[PDB]
């Protein structure tokens, strides 16, 4: 459903982020791929995490 | 002396015309019931958007 979030997003006017403490026990934070090269090595999606 | 006294025949060819059109306006209204929804509750998307 890719149309309808375009159009949600489109309409909200904000790409406002507000980070949050999640708190993930017993998995890796923060992972990367070589595909996604930010910066100087590999990087992530800037507002997801992969455990 | 001085009199005053209306004409009822063009003022009635006037109040013939003006009703004649006054039931065109009012004629037949259009009578609908089961239609589709046009308040909504949360954020639906595609669909929502074509609504
Ligand atoms: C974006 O979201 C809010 C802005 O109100 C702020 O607290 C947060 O630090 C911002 N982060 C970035 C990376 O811009």
């Amino acid at each position: 459903d890719y149309a309808s979030l375009r159009s949600l997003v489109a309409s909200s006017g904000t790409l406002e982020f507000i980070t949050e403490g999640f708190t993930w026990t017993g998995v890796t934070q923060n992972g990367g791929s070589n595909a996604c090269k930010r910066g100087p090595g590999s990087g992530f999606f800037s507002r997801l995490n992969w455990l | 002396g001085t009199g005053q006294a209306a004409d009822l025949k063009s003022t009635q060819a006037a109040i013939d015309q003006i009703n004649g059109k006054l039931n065109r306006v009012i004629e037949k209204t259009n009578e609908k019931f089961h239609q589709i929804e046009k308040e909504f509750s949360e954020v639906e998307g595609r669909i929502q958007d074509l609504e």
